[PDB]
């Protein structure tokens, strides 16, 4: 699901020693064209019953159960996707569907009006349908793979965050103060980077690799 | 942490 292309592009760039410059020039990476659709704005991790709930930019909402089936609200607050743990897709609402949904429905619903209710929204000054495909949790970050080939990596102890997305090659960093920016990685490469940032994509790098062993 | 920040 892209992740080979984005480890290869990480790579790329990590071997290039971005920290080590003469002169770095992080802002000649900036890329405003690659800004994301879709990340995950908000999350909760009710795995040890349930699953993984989040919210994406666009205010829908899934859940990632513990089963490994997926269950998506849309932002209009009644259509609904599920997908199996086989990858099958089936589309219904919250007035019309099967009853066997009953109890995930409900479920999604009471992470929908709680997410809605608390937490911050990440990303919520900036101006952008896929489902959390894989997930894990270190100690030091949540790692999320989306379906559409994103990878996003929260760090819980500062708070900064990384968007990763191997179709355009770029990676969204958003920092301890929420500056939101969206790098082209093959720019980073030749302009160069923070020690920060440079740290948190060789961290990057692992998880990646993590996701491929899995 | 359980949940995204607070
Ligand atoms: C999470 C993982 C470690 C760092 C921080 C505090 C505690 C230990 C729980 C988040």
């Amino acid at each position: 699901c892209h992740l080979s292309d984005m480890l290869q592009q990480l790579h790329s760039v990590n071997a290039s020693k971005p920290s080590e410059r003469g002169l770095v020039r992080q802002e000649e990476a900036e890329d405003p064209a690659c800004i994301p659709i879709f990340w995950v704005s908000k999350w909760v991790d009710y795995s040890d019953k349930y699953g993984l709930g989040y919210q994406l930019c666009d205010n829908s909402v899934g859940v990632l159960f513990n089963d490994s089936t997926r269950l998506i609200l849309y932002n209009d607050g009644d259509s609904l996707q599920y997908i199996e743990r086989d990858g099958t897709e089936s589309y219904l609402t919250v007035s019309s569907h099967p009853n066997s949904l009953m109890k995930k429905i409900t479920l999604l619903k009471y992470f929908r009006n709680y997410m809605s209710e608390h937490l911050l929204k990440a990303g919520a000054n900036i101006t952008p349908l896929p489902y959390l495909r894989t997930w894990f949790r270190t100690r030091s970050a949540i790692i999320l793979h989306l379906s559409n080939g994103s990878v996003q990596i929260n760090f819980f102890q500062d708070h900064t965050k990384l968007i990763l997305c191997p179709l355009m090659a770029a990676v969204t960093y958003i920092d301890e103060k929420r500056d939101f920016r969206t790098y082209r990685l093959s720019l980073l490469e030749e302009y160069g980077c923070c020690k920060e940032l440079a740290s948190r994509l060789r961290y990057a790098r692992t998880m990646v690799d993590k996701l491929l062993s899995s | 942490p359980l949940h995204s920040t607070m």
